[PDB]
């Protein structure tokens, strides 16, 4: 249980906590605060994933494997 | 929950900003740009269009609310205010273990009840002069002075009565606005036809051209010098130095063409024939044209040309000769008019007069933009009022009516959505109480008085804004559009939904 | 907005009983429903791919050590 | 918030107390307000010194004290098990379940455990004679506190208890006292009928028949109520005159006050050695260098009572005994008072060892052994220990949780996992990784063997049957340990805020 | 200056501190004294004596709540929550500029309606043992561990049944709870008659005595020729030898007084007179009268003697002498009990045996003190139940019914007191709300559910904490006292006014 796996898990938990509310017919709206000043609304998780900033390399690799998932199906 | 609370707080802040604007007796806001020019506006749509707001979610609320409110006249002030109150009421339970979705479905059920309630609460009244006077009043008084609005009502309603003959929901094809500075603002009147902001260098014109034949083609009575002969400044520019001249003949040739067409269409030199130019025209030949019964005008803008074509016939073209009278129109009176310093020639009583225009005469820019916005609001509101067959009284009347209807509907909706319909009822209650607050009659006292008046009698009763007493809004003459208020409730529910569902702030 | 723990526990208790494997949660109303009765359905292939890719990305991610 | 704080405090208390659980428990340094330093692996002492200032910690500690005063073994089991309850309740609350549901689930799970555990028992204690069998029964308790040298203490405790355990089905807790005279070798310990003392002033025992005892911490007078006679230390010659006087008074005691019950005087304060010589001439012995608890014990076991200051003796505080004689156990003089059940019901052992720290370790071992004998006499059925009973209960509680629909099942499953925490406590102390051994133990235990547990002797995580191995706890001990552990857990969970009052 | 905001915040804080404590399912709280000891409790009476109140007006609310609840004492916590919710809605309505005094007037009108409607909520019946044990159970369970409450409740209803002849309230003289530390509670039932603070024992003494007469003695071995009992005359030899006389002289004379009393009255001590000696006495009396008929008792306090004076007839004559053989008290049965470490004397079937005692016995210190407070509160609640045959359904049922009644009465109330009664109803909503939160339900679905159940039918439905679903509290057996509810409404309204009417909080 080294710190690197803990960081991997923490990044996965953060991104999954962001995405969770987008599941189901009653899914929540999400807020995208582009530092230019505008806001992008979204209902589903792929749209928020395509432009969410992930500075942590673990979350970035999670995004890459999500890209690998979504390109297939 | 923190992001939802932040969004609610920002929406409440902009709600408090817009709180004081609603109602005739309501304090104004005026904007200043980087250049420093002021902009007086109690309107909500242009306000949210032009405001600089520090918050984000406020920005999205303004953008989406104005975009969806433009479709439905002007109601975004009440929209923002009611959604702010609805967010307050939602938070008053979100702090107590309420999940946004159940509150949202409560709002949805309240909306489903409220639309069907307004269906039978709107009164089926025949459109006539008086009801449209009333709706024009209730629109204009929300943007300008009461006496000034009273002045506006006649013109703004009579233009609509003129265009009503088409009996179809068609707008903005005519009834364009016309602006000019003047010493006294009180003068502001409609003009059948169109107004030209210019005249010509015609000393001692037969200004009262009643037999005004019209054919609005561009006549080159000031030929643009042919500087381009063989390109730019090569050695062949010696041709350009001399070919730039000798354009004097074309002016008189075109004038002879106008004289020939004048002879063809009138058979004499008596009846006035009116023609236009996009560019300037010489005065010397205008001296003879005024004697020939020919009225050429210069410096015309673009869209006005086809507007004259649609209102009085004729065609507009840049290439000019003695064109065949295949489209000759006839204005019944080109009322050449001038006051102050500038000549504004009127065109009225066109043959089968299609178009109308509203001459607004604001003294200066910051009042002129205000009067412009007021006229647009009034015209679009009365257009909505003639679009639907029923007009519903306002002044917080139907708002308290549907709030009490939702209170009675509380048991009918099953489950935890009851708080949703309760909060929606309070959001509707914000309107009469905010009118009372803006007028100053201890908003909650007026709210309880109006609810007591409604409950005891069942009559659709509103707030008498100038005295606070509860009064029948139908009898007082306060009318709101059914379409505007329908889309108002739609927008309220939709944006309240959106704001409850958002729960996270993303740095991206 | 339902009882996230209580009603999910009831769903699990139902799933402890045979032939109740179809029993599930109604996302539209937030109550337990025999999802065969609603008629809202879902194919085998997408779920197989979903679980396969989920465990695959878990395996990939928690095996990582991050070194420039 | 305060619930999580209380859980964290009790978690750290149970963690710092857990390392001493099991036979191979880890010692810790103890520095009380007497500033003496010694190493021990006993929950009772380690908590009695440890200032548990957190009120929840104090609650669990006093629950442990109540368990200890009601039943001998399991005082550390209560700490570790309440800690497991609170950690798993913190997990449940982090899931989001309310305190009421978890406490009600713990209550019903405790009721189920108390209902099913009597079915869990595998053997019952035979007759308490046959020192070998009772030694085998004390085996687990004796090994629990001291390891490496264990059979000797079991035999010692067995002999001590059986030599005094009466024919009636009753036995008293304040029976076995300990004497801790220093010297080489633990194995040199022995048991004597009646009470013994470490070492005192020299004397020739004449009270070997019809022994009676007087006890003075006051001037060495001992006059009879019918006369006045005293010693006042102010000048030497008359001091000798008094010494003669109260020696004659001691003779008058052994003559007449013997009928009331005084022959030998117990002196709290030191007396002159020449006065000791006079006592030798006139055939009266005495005892010296006894702590106030020693005087209390000697007087209570004879019916006497220590006098704080000078007062003529009366029958209200006389002591009765059968014999006072002597033995050089461990090559050192020790006095013994022997009884024939006139009062009796007391037996005392001599502790042998080269350090007072090891002396106290032997003392706690003896205390836990005699308390185990207590709880075995009144409840002769007793439970297979060494992790076996905790895991059998854990499996039964898991089955019950799967049997219970709806809520309350979270608390049932976490109560079973609290059972699971006990062989984890054995594993960390025994040098074997907890997860592997607990999983292997489930593998061998869900098969129905029902008597498998953590094998300490194996260097690799493995299991063996504790029944034939001799590792087995008392039924009532574990019953009350779990009962007050769950009571402490449910009471501490029922405190959502810590509030001060004046 | 909204200085009342800090008072509302203090009410919020005290509400939160008193939150989580309602119902059997709710949590309890511990009071760590300055001495470092432990005190577990659940009732708000002693929780409002937690001298770390941390804020002054919170201390005001605490002390006034204790003062106004000491009259009934079944309704103290709930009071804090109702005032907290009244002040929550009051803050919600001050935040719009509304003046608090009309809010207090609305609260007063709401109270006037609520008491009248409560007078109809209450059920009236002859207090049979079943309903009595149900109300005792529902009053005591909200303060004690559930598994242990019932064994107390049976002794409570027995205690209140022992004094049914006359409408007189609870008095300690007929119910004296007595405690001693022990390993297990083990049926902590009452004993009929009186129990002594201690006892005297000797191996020849009698365990049970029947038809025992009783007297007392303040001085029987101490002083001679004087009534004083103080320090001996060590400073005066001439008055000192009388104090060694006294023991012999009175253990002669007064003991022969007792034996001639028992010989003449009983026919040679056939009825076994017993004596309560107030303090220690030479073992000559104790260890020899064990065979001489007499049961000599030792180390008993005075309150025991006045209790037995009321409990046995005659008088506990502190002067020893048996000046009248008919001045004796009488006991029907006597049992020198011994349990755990200590011994105590029971006296039973005495003349006027309506006095009983409670053997509140269990784990040491804090559990014992909590049991003492809980049984005292249960006895006072059952007193409230007996004083008037009126009983109200608890478990939030009465608050739901009152809330609905005030909602229905809301349109009848004139003016902004309509809003006041709305606030009062939404505040009374809190009891179902706190109960539902205590057992960890969604809590906002419980309230809607219970309101829907109370609106569909006329049943007095309340929340059942074991299931959350609405169910009629009447046949479940979760009763409550009508008198404590009346006092609850009165105290709540008066202190909600007295706290909401603060303005410009200033130091003294
Ligand atoms: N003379 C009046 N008396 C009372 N209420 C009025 C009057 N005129 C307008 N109102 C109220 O103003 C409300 C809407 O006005 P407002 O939202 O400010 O216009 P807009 O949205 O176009 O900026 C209506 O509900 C109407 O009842
Ligand atoms: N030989 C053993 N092998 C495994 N576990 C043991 C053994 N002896 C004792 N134990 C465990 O230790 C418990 C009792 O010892 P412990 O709790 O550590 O100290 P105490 O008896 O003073 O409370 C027993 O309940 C049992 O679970
Ligand atoms: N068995 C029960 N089930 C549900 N609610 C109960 C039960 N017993 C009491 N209550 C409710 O709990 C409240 C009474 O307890 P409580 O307010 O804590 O008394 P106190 O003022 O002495 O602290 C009442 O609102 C009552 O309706």
């Amino acid at each position: 249980g080294r710190k690197v796996q803990s960081g991997n898990i923490n990044a996965a938990k953060t991104i999954a906590d962001i995405i969770r509310t987008c599941l189901g017919p009653k899914s929540m709206m999400k807020m995208l605060l582009d530092p230019m000043g505008g806001i992008v609304m979204t209902n589903d998780g792929n749209a928020i994933l395509r432009e969410i900033q992930v500075q942590h390399p673990a979350a970035k690799s999670m995004i890459e494997i999500s890209r690998t998932q979504d390109e297939e199906v | 929950q923190a992001a939802l609370a932040v969004n609610i707080s920002a929406a409440r802040g902009l709600q408090d900003v817009l709180r004081t604007n609603l109602g005739p007796k309501g304090t104004m806001k005026m904007l200043v740009s980087g250049a420093g020019d002021i902009k007086l506006t109690k309107d909500g749509n242009v306000l949210l269009h032009e405001m600089q707001i520090q918050h984000p979610t406020a920005s999205l609320i303004a953008k989406v609310a104005t975009a969806q409110d433009d479709i439905t006249g002007d109601g975004t002030t009440s929209n923002v205010l009611i959604i702010g109150e609805l967010l307050k009421q939602a938070d008053l339970y979100i702090s107590e273990g309420l999940h946004p979705r159940i509150i949202t479905e409560g709002f949805e059920a309240a909306k489903e009840k409220a639309l069907q309630f307004l269906e039978e609460v709107k009164v089926s009244r025949e459109m006539d002069r008086e009801t449209l006077i009333d709706v024009a009043r209730t629109s204009l008084r929300t943007k300008v002075h009461a006496e000034l609005a009273d002045v506006l009502t006649e013109a703004v309603v009579d233009s609509i009565l003129a265009i009503k003959k088409q009996d179809e929901p068609i707008d903005l094809f005519m009834i364009e606005i016309m602006e000019m500075k003047h010493k006294s603002e009180t003068d502001t009147s409609l003009i059948r036809g169109l107004v030209l902001d210019h005249g010509a260098r015609h000393p001692d014109m037969k200004k009262r051209v009643e037999d005004a034949y019209i054919l609005t083609c561009n006549v080159s009575l000031e030929y643009e010098k042919t500087e381009v002969n063989s390109g730019f400044f090569y050695k062949s520019a010696e041709e350009r130095e001399k070919l730039v001249k000798a354009e004097r003949k074309f002016i008189e040739d075109r004038v002879k063409k106008i004289i020939e067409l004048k002879r063809k269409v009138c058979g004499d030199s008596d009846k006035g024939f009116v023609v236009i130019n996009q560019k300037g025209i010489d005065p010397f030949s205008l001296d003879a044209l005024s004697k020939e019964g020919i009225v050429a005008l210069r410096r015309a803008k673009r869209r006005n040309m086809e507007r004259l074509t649609l209102a009085c016939g004729g065609v507009a073209l840049n290439s000019f000769d003695d064109l065949s009278p295949d489209c000759l129109g006839h204005a019944g009176l080109v009322y050449e008019y001038t006051l102050g310093e500038e000549k504004f020639t009127f065109i009225e009583k066109c043959n089968n007069p299609r178009s109308v225009t509203l001459l607004i005469k604001g003294p200066n820019k910051h009042t002129l933009t205000q009067i412009k916005d007021a006229v647009r609001d009034g015209l679009r509101a009365v257009k909505n009022a003639i679009d639907d067959g029923c007009v519903v009284p306002g002044a917080g009347a139907v708002e308290v009516a549907m709030a009490e209807a939702l209170i009675k509907h509380k048991p009918s909706v099953k489950g935890r959505a009851q708080l949703g319909v309760q909060a929606f009822a309070d959001a509707l209650l914000i309107i009469p109480k905010v009118l009372a607050q803006n007028s100053g009659f201890d908003l909650q006292e007026t709210l309880v008085k109006i609810q007591a008046e409604h409950s005891e009698s069942g009559q659709l009763v509103g707030v008498d804004l100038n005295t606070g007493e509860p009064m029948v809004a139908a009898e007082v003459g306060v009318w709101d559009n059914y379409c505007v208020k329908k889309q108002l409730l739609h927008s309220c529910t939709v944006i309240a939904t959106n704001i409850l569902l958002v729960d996270e702030i993303m740095r991206a | 907005g339902a009882s996230t723990i209580r009603l999910l526990t009831s769903l699990r208790a139902k799933h402890t009983q045979e032939n109740c494997e179809t029993w599930g949660v109604n996302g539209e109303t937030g109550t337990l429903v025999d999802m065969k009765e609603l008629g809202i359905w879902e194919p085998l292939a997408v779920k197989l791919q979903t679980y396969k890719t989920a465990v695959e990305t878990a395996v990939l991610l928690l095996r990582i050590d991050d070194i420039v | 918030e305060a619930v999580y704080r209380n859980i964290q405090a009790c978690k750290e208390l149970a963690q710092t107390t857990r390392t001493a659980y099991g036979p191979n428990g880890m010692n810790k340094m103890v520095i009380n307000h007497l500033e003496k330093l010694f190493v021990t692996n006993d929950a009772a002492t380690i908590l009695r010194e440890l200032e548990v200032q957190h009120p929840a910690a104090k609650m669990i500690v006093m629950a442990s004290h109540m368990q200890e005063q009601e039943v001998g073994d399991g005082t550390n089991f209560v700490l570790v098990f309440a800690g497991a309850l609170l950690e798993l309740a913190e997990e449940l609350l982090r899931i989001g379940l309310s305190v009421s549901e978890v406490i009600e689930g713990y209550e019903i799970a405790c009721r189920k455990a108390h209902e099913i555990l009597p079915n869990l028992v595998c053997c019952s204690a035979k007759n308490l004679r046959d020192i070998d069998e009772v030694s085998s029964l004390l085996r687990t308790s004796i090994m629990s506190k001291q390891y490496g040298n264990e059979v000797f203490l079991a035999k010692l405790i067995a002999q001590a208890c059986v030599s005094i355990f009466p024919d009636s089905g009753h036995f008293n807790v304040d029976n076995i006292r300990v004497c801790k005279i220093l010297g080489s070798g633990i194995s040199s310990s022995s048991v004597l009928h009646g009470m013994v003392f470490k070492k005192e002033t020299e004397g020739d025992v004449t009270s070997v028949k019809d022994a009676k005892i007087a006890v003075y911490s006051c001037p060495f007078d001992g006059m009879i109520t019918e006369t006045k006679g005293t010693v006042l230390i102010k000048t030497a010659e008359e001091l000798m005159n008094f010494s003669k006087g109260e020696e004659n008074l001691m003779d008058a005691q052994v003559k007449a006050i013997a009928d009331t019950g005084a022959n030998v005087v117990v002196t709290g304060g030191k007396v002159a050695d020449m006065a000791l010589h006079y006592a030798n001439k006139y055939n009266i012995m005495l005892v010296r260098l006894n702590s106030k608890w020693d005087l209390r014990r000697l007087c209570k076991t004879v019916g006497a009572t220590a006098l704080p200051r000078l007062t003529p003796p009366v029958l209200e505080e006389m002591g009765h005994c059968d014999s006072v004689y002597l033995s050089e156990v461990g090559d050192t003089q020790v006095v013994v008072f022997k009884h024939e059940k006139e009062d009796g019901a007391i037996s005392t052992i001599v502790l042998r060892g080269s350090t007072d720290n090891l002396m106290d370790d032997i003392e706690r071992a003896v205390d836990d052994g005699v308390n185990t004998f207590k709880v075995l006499t009144r409840d002769k059925r007793l439970v297979p220990g060494g992790g076996a009973t905790e895991i059998e209960l854990a499996k039964q509680i898991t089955s019950y949780g799967e049997t219970c629909p709806g809520l309350e099942q979270y608390a049932i499953k976490k109560f079973a996992e609290a059972f699971e925490a006990i062989p984890r406590a054995l594993a960390e102390n025994s040098g074997v990784k907890a997860n592997e051994v607990i999983s292997k133990l489930y593998a061998v235990h869900q098969e129905g063997n029902k008597n498998v547990g953590l094998d300490i002797e194996a260097e690799v995580p493995a299991v063996k049957d504790m029944l034939e191995a001799g590792i087995l706890d008392t039924y009532l001990g574990k019953y009350w340990a779990i009962k007050l552990a769950t009571n402490a857990a449910v009471t501490v969970l029922r405190v959502d805020q810590i509030i001060m009052a004046k």
